[PDB]
């Protein structure tokens, strides 16, 4: 088991050309389930998963007035930040804020998380604890010390602690048939030999959730990283996540190295030799 | 079902007692919760704001939140007189319920409850009826009467001497009556 | 730091007549509101910016044009006015939605009345009423009453000025003008309070008591075509002096 | 649900 | 300020079976900033019809998008991704391979 | 940037040797100082620039030189290392002397133990210790508990790792490592730590726990004809699996 | 040193009570008082600083000054035990005293005083003995037995799901000890094995 | 009589090395008690009248760091100041800072400034409520807004209404001997004729404390200043003070014009004619 | 006896 | 920079009694800026030894000083003091008078 919830929003300055763009967006684990855009014609918050369409005016109302918030929060925030920098109102400058919760097999609270960072670089990220702030520049610090007295870190670890579970769990459940499904990698082995001399074999998995994975090749039974290459694992666009690894090797030697998946869906740890 | 629903009283405690104000929300959502207080003709004013469960406190006030039973509240340990006004309860700043209107009824230490006829200035037969130095036991009756008017009971303060006095005046558009209209409670000295 | 500030603070209107009413801002307040409360109910919301050319309809939206491009001003109008927006009207801002801390500041409101005929306003009838020398040897104290009747819409201030300075000590007047009609719906009101003094300071002929009550009635501006006076935004009052008889 | 509180501008 | 560039992967959705029509994938990931041009190609020319995901970033800040249309794969034709970011002089052309 | 810096972080000393710690502030604070904090004790102020150039001896100033090239640096010198100085040396800067607001940051800290011999340093013995049946029955929960022993300098740090994720909710470090003998002066130390977790996360055999304890030793450079391992710092973890018991 | 004389702990209150911190300086014409709070482990931080006769409100937090006196304080309203650590005083941000070492022991609604043998995940030969789920009255001495160590007593706030649990570790050399660590309190499910 | 406590201070710049000549003096009522100066070899407050040195290592030690500081706050004033008014670091500019209390008869506190000076021209200056700033130049404008951020007014009418009270009471008593004392003018007229046709009276005043004074020249007893030479009042380096006033007179008219002498110590009013 | 508050850089 | 010119007063501490050792006193003040040359002169010669006040400033900000040595009174033996300050082109030398 295992699961989160977390909001990624996304405000980047466009000069010349009237306000920032503003994309938030709502995961819960390796799943989308709401988006907004400045750009999209309603200023409304989507759904993208199913389950989350069976919430009525109260909920989209009022996720809309929080995210169209956040993003007039952001649209200051850069106003601010060239301030607190003396950067040019000529550039283009991007913020960032993350927020989630995370929860065991019991569903009970693990970790809470709000991090923030100009222009791809932490700026201001909120210590494990929740009552704590690291800050990295004296920018920051102006932050910090104006966000301890609007006590911030106190206000959210409600939020995280709380809600985000709360709601997490609401998810969970009233989405059972999206969120929990564990959808088992499909393996295979292919054998393209790159010269005479040597012999690669790639290691595959497909159509598998949650993203979460590890394949390991093994050299008489031992982690080989020597001549090892491993794909970034990527979606699909049908909600299922894809991966492969592969070894160079002695041709005459190919039994001798084995793959190895762990997954979620997988009952056991998969061994896989060629044929 | 009103998004915010808040008891309606109007509410009225002894001064120096415990007041207990009460408000619900539908919107399951919300995550902040204010209290507000507006003294009659004036403004809202915030007092209180609670975001997560449990106890406020604050002075003399207190506040109180369930998010399971989606419920607010809030304490006036010592109610004061000047505490005598709406109390507003609002989520997310946004929202608010009816108000409760509160009356910390002042302590009178020896009432003189009596009915005295006053009569106005540069005329005759027009004249107001005046039911004052009741105790904040006794409670001031409806007119009954369409064409007779009564006023609430309110408090004065002569800071002068240090003596709180309850009145409530009674007028009709005719002398056709007189003073036994106001049902009484006490004793009526004329 | 001026606060948040409103124009007008009363107003009379003809049903079917364009108002705008005013909000502002000396603080960086992104979050602005409108309220209206009715006696009887509280504050419902009708539109609320979360910034600047951003606005959002709330409750009771219908009637109501009200958007802001500044972040310092939020106007509200009533494009064509109606007796059911008669009310009181509340503008609030805080530094932000979406955090709680920051405080949400209200204006001082703006009193509407809109009526179908403007021959509906009429100003205060004032009297002041003598102490009963009962009261004042059974109590050693002399109260006064005051009494502002047969005026619309009820929009009054009423203070006591004792020997031409003004007084808020052994002072009452009534929570709220009540109703000469309660079942007609466009009826006069009528609002009464009381002062007490020191028996003595009754008793002395040299003392001046004077009942005052500032009535918001029509403006120079208003057409008016009847045979009664103008009923123009005035003050009332009614005089006593002291007694030894 | 999204943050309704302790989302403040920098 | 951060400039990382981005990394390309271009892959069908399902296994590839010339004839049988799928899904052209271009993924883009561990790049900032946000302003990026993706382009499909047959054969070199731009694919005209193409759906993106929506924007999110990883742990380290990193934004990433997955590019795709619909496709039927050829024996003979081939398809690639014309990733352009303001991290590099000459756009990147990643060729699709069926078994990558 | 990032308030006040301080270097190192954690430092053993041979008795008799050379040492500087840094500090540094890019915030224009004239006003800085350094200062020592011994377990029980508190701060006591060594030295005090004002300015640059200008520096002052505060209450425990021997062993002990500095120095004020810069507004920003405000270096520390230990000539000859004692044990007399081992400590917890503070570094603090404010923009303003002779003034209340502008407020007095703190650097991280410097981190000092002094030992006559260098052999007297070891690394920690890691073990973590698996909930009781009896605890998970009588209450529905879990408590592991972690064990760091026969180490010195007195200092490391202790977090645990659920599934390769830090975690800080139901986890409890002792505030300050306990002496496996008081009475002896250089003696070895030990600490002790509790991660809580529902009995039922702990049930399930996917979940993963490792208590971590990152060391502060010796350096690559420092000499060692020991037989005993070289107590270079270092990390040492012990690890448990969840049970169906 | 007398410089700045501070209450010098360790001081212990209960949840939701008054925390009263007490300072009193030497040097008469100090004109600046600071408090600063430093958690085990961390650094201090600056929380308060009054300049001025009287009382100084922020938030929890009041700050008291009386000059006359020569006398700095400080309130915390309504305890949390996340406010537990120690507490400096100082003039004009230069001199500061030893530290009151603040403890606020948690309200424990429902206790459950035990004593649980756990064994390690490796080479379980190596026990140790944990009191657990006693109430925040309940005080631990330290050992008797050299060859025996006794961790403090010190409080989990497991937000898993929100239960504080005040805890204390004990382990000897050899077996010669099983959970015979006898100083404090009537209950303890305490089960031989 | 009343008295006052003021501490001046003067940092002056001298082009091509970054440390200014600093010079701070305290004096109560027209009496010094401290000095410091950059030059001196001691680089520590040093006393100056009796009652001042009973004080302790505490005292020193302290009245050395903030004036120390005083002068490094001048320091720095400097730097900033050429920037704020756009002048040469090859000029050499002058801040002066000026803060005290006075005291009625009855030693309770009556007025307290706080003042600054960019060469010789008020800066700054706290109004006499100690709640408000007269800034002139958009300088002092920029220097009020920081000021007001840092609650110097409240910071400072605490010490002015306080502190300096407190200490000047005490050096009051602690001084009697020195400050409490009244020393009377020893008063007489020279009369050198300036030919046959004028004569210059000289009404003299010696030997007095505190410098407070005024000698004023009556015609047929109506106060002139028509050919009244009046000189600036002067120390003589004992502590005590010296001003004298003429009037040239139409020779045959000296008993027409009288002298008027006023001080602290005199119980009435002195009235001089020539002899 | 010198301030020790109100005096800060301008 | 406003450029105020010393004030020069040239006295003795007690009246001047021929013979009697006394104190000589050059006192400038209402000057700014406070950089200032100052000399007590016996017949124009430089009398060598002479102690300062330390600097201080009046209500309008202009500074002050008293220069002063110990000397004894002469009939014939004349006295000035020699002023220099960035507002004089030639040093202002002002003769001591005993009346004056």
């Amino acid at each position: 088991g295992s699961h989160s919830m977390r909001y990624f929003f996304t405000s980047v300055s466009r000069p010349g050309r009237g306000e920032p763009r503003f994309i938030a967006v709502g995961y819960v684990d390796d799943t989308q389930f709401v988006r907004f855009d400045s750009d999209a014609a309603s200023q409304r918050m989507e759904p993208r998963a199913p389950w989350i369409e069976q919430e009525g005016p109260e909920y989209w109302d009022g996720e809309t007035r929080k995210v169209k918030a956040h993003s007039q929060t952001h649209r200051v925030d850069l106003g601010t930040l060239r301030g607190y920098y003396n950067q040019s109102e000529a550039g283009s400058h991007t913020v960032q804020r993350m927020y989630g919760c995370d929860v065991g097999s019991d569903w009970r609270f693990l970790r809470g998380y709000h991090q923030y960072a100009y222009d791809g670089k932490d700026y201001i990220a909120l210590k494990e604890d929740l009552r704590s702030w690291t800050a990295a520049d004296m920018a920051a610090q102006t932050t910090k010390h104006k966000w301890e007295a609007a006590h911030v870190a106190e206000q959210l670890r409600a939020y995280l602690e709380g809600t985000c579970v709360e709601w997490l769990r609401r998810y969970l459940e009233n989405g059972k048939e999206t969120l929990q499904r564990t959808d088992a990698p499909k393996t295979h082995m292919t054998h393209h030999a790159v010269s005479d001399h040597e012999a690669t074999l790639r290691c595959w998995a497909l159509s598998f959730y949650p993203a979460e994975i590890t394949l390991t090749w093994q050299r008489d039974g031992e982690d080989q990283t020597q001549d090892t290459e491993l794909v970034e694992t990527r979606p699909a666009g049908d909600g299922t996540f894809q991966k492969w690894a592969a070894v160079v090797v002695p041709s005459g030697q190919e039994q001798r190295y084995t793959c190895h998946v762990q997954h979620e869906g997988l009952p056991k740890p998969l061994t896989l030799r060629w044929e | 079902q009103k998004e915010v629903e808040q008891n309606s009283g109007p509410l009225s405690v002894p001064e120096g007692a415990i007041a207990s104000l009460n408000c619900t929300y539908s919107d399951r959502g919300s995550q902040s919760f204010f209290w507000y207080r507006q003294y009659s003709g004036k403004s809202p004013e915030l007092i209180m704001s609670i975001y997560s469960n449990g106890d406020k406190e604050d002075g003399r006030f207190t506040a109180q939140l369930n998010k399971a039973s989606q419920y607010v509240s809030l304490l006036i340990r010592d109610s004061q007189p000047s505490d005598s006004a709406t109390y507003l309860c609002a989520v997310q700043k946004l929202v608010f319920g009816t108000g409760t209107r509160l009356l910390v009824s002042p302590n009178i230490q020896n009432p003189d409850p009596a009915v005295y006829q006053l009569r106005d200035s540069k005329s005759s037969d027009k004249s107001v009826c005046l039911f004052t130095d009741f105790d904040s036991q006794t409670n001031v009756s409806q007119s009954k009467d369409s064409d007779v008017y009564i006023t609430d009971k309110c408090v004065l303060d002569m800071r002068s001497m240090d003596f709180k006095s309850n009145s409530a005046v009674a007028w009709s558009n005719k002398s056709d009556f007189a003073c036994a209209n106001a049902f009484n409670n006490s004793i009526i000295p004329e | 730091n001026a606060g948040v500030t409103q124009t007008p603070k009363f107003q009379v209107l003809k049903t079917g007549q364009s108002m705008t009413l005013q909000c502002a801002q000396d603080m960086n307040h992104e979050y602005m509101s409108w309220y209206r409360q009715d006696p009887g109910m509280g504050l419902r919301l009708i539109h609320y910016s979360v910034g600047a050319g951003i606005t959002d309809q709330g409750e009771v939206p219908n009637g109501y044009n009200v958007s802001r491009s500044t972040t310092e001003d939020f106007p509200l109008r009533l494009l064509s006015a109606a007796p059911s927006q008669t009310s009181v009207y509340f503008c609030a801002s805080s530094y932000s939605f979406t955090e709680a801390t920051y405080e949400q500041y209200f204006g001082p409101g703006t009193r509407l009345t809109v009526t179908e005929d403007l021959k509906n306003v009429f100003p205060p009838e004032v009297a002041v009423f003598e102490p009963s020398e009962a009261e004042i040897s059974h109590t050693q104290k002399a109260t006064l009453v005051c009494l502002a009747t047969g005026f619309y819409p009820d929009h009054v201030e009423l203070s006591w000025w004792v020997n031409g300075k003004e007084v808020h000590s052994g002072v009452c007047t009534d929570p709220q003008p009540l109703k000469e009609q309660p079942a007609l719906n466009d009826s006069r009101y009528a609002l009464s309070s009381r002062l007490r003094v020191s028996a003595t300071f009754w008793q002395d002929p040299r003392n001046h008591f004077r009942c005052q009550v500032q009535f918001y009635g029509l403006s120079e501006n208003d057409e008016w075509t009847q045979d009664r006076a103008k009923p123009v935004t005035q003050i009332v009052s009614a005089e006593a002096w002291g007694r030894a008889d | 649900e999204a943050a309704g509180i302790g989302i403040l501008t920098v | 300020m951060i400039q990382r560039t981005p990394k390309i992967q271009v892959y069908s959705r399902h296994p590839a079976e010339n004839g049988k029509s799928n899904f052209l994938n271009c993924y883009v990931s561990g790049f900032h900033p946000s302003d990026i041009e993706v382009d499909l190609l047959k054969n070199g020319e731009r694919i005209e019809k193409v759906e993106h995901s929506d924007l999110s970033f990883s742990k380290d800040w990193s934004f990433y998008l997955l590019y795709y249309t619909e496709f039927t794969p050829t024996e003979k034709d081939e398809y690639a991704c014309r990733v352009n970011h303001v991290t590099l002089s000459q756009p990147k052309i990643v060729k699709w391979d069926r078994d990558m």
